[PDB]
Parts: structure tokens; C-alpha cells; sequence
């Protein structure tokens, strides 16, 4: 759903004025993104090195 | 349509898809959109231009 | 004082709104609420703080 939004809003920039733009000032996602990245990065680490 | 070829009315004649559940006429469509506010009159001069 | 929604308008192809209150400084202290007046019933206005 973020990818969702950050797609849906990704085609309605080209009808924006030339005095604005969008920031995201507040996120939850790259936590999440970083824990399962940094879990399976823990993974694949140790399955080699067992 | 070689007989309805006549001069009052602009008839159009056509037979339905196979399933008439999906849509009523083959081939493609789409919609265009007023995204930055711009009035009808625009729009309609822009549908006559494509 | 209660910023009374009367009905709609259209603006840009967009139907907003349009509100009715008085200005700033008719309602700031106390006493300002006495600055409003009334009409009776044989015409002519009475002060609020009446």
C-alpha cells in the first residue's frame, strides 16, 4: 500500500505547479523493509558458514 | 448498412459480443481527464483534436 | 459566533463550501459580544448587552 501510494501520487506530479513538490515526513516502512533484510541477511550468513 | 445510408438520422448499426455480460462493442476504449482544472471547453476542443 | 455553513458553490469544477460568521474583532472580548444588535418585532434594533 505504500508502494501504492508512492505510484499513485508519482502520476499526479506532472499536473503540479512549479512551486511545489512532495516529501514524506513521516514513514513506518523502511523499518520493516530493514528488519526482514537484515534477518535474511543473517541467514544467508550463517548457512554458509555452518 | 448500404440501406440506412439515408439523410435525416446518423444511424449505426452493429451486433453485440459473444458475451454481452462483458462490455457492449469490441476494440479498445479510454477516458480523458481534466487533472489540473482546466475548464470543459478545453477538454472538448482537446477530444476534437485526437 | 458559530460560523453558520449556509449551502454550496462551485470553484474551479470543484463544489466547496461557503460559511457566515462575524469579523475578528466583533468577537475578541467579552464586552465585543455586546457590540451585536437585533431587530424586534416593530423594527428597530436593540443591543445585545440590553
Amino acid at each position: 500500500t505504500a508502494k501504492a501510494i508512492r505510484q499513485t501520487i508519482a502520476n499526479l506530479e506532472p499536473f503540479m505547479p512549479q512551486g511545489m513538490k512532495v516529501v514524506y515526513p513521516y514513514d513506518t516502512t523502511p523499518v520493516v523493509s530493514a528488519s526482514i533484510h537484515e534477518v535474511v541477511k543473517t541467514l544467508g550468513e550463517a548457512i554458509l558458514l555452518v | 448498412m448500404h440501406f440506412f445510408s439515408f439523410k435525416d438520422a446518423m444511424v449505426f448499426a452493429f451486433a453485440p459480443p459473444s458475451v454481452l455480460e462483458l462490455g457492449n462493442a469490441t476494440g479498445f476504449d479510454l477516458f480523458l481527464q481534466d487533472q489540473a482544472g482546466v475548464g470543459h471547453e478545453v477538454l472538448l476542443q482537446a477530444r476534437n483534436k485526437f | 459566533w458559530g460560523s453558520s455553513y449556509v449551502n454550496d458553490f462551485i470553484d474551479r469544477g470543484r463544489v466547496k463550501r461557503v460559511y457566515l460568521q462575524g469579523r475578528p474583532d466583533a468577537r475578541m472580548n467579552p464586552d465585543d459580544l455586546s457590540k451585536w444588535y437585533v431587530r424586534n418585532d416593530k423594527g428597530e434594533m436593540v443591543p445585545f448587552n440590553a
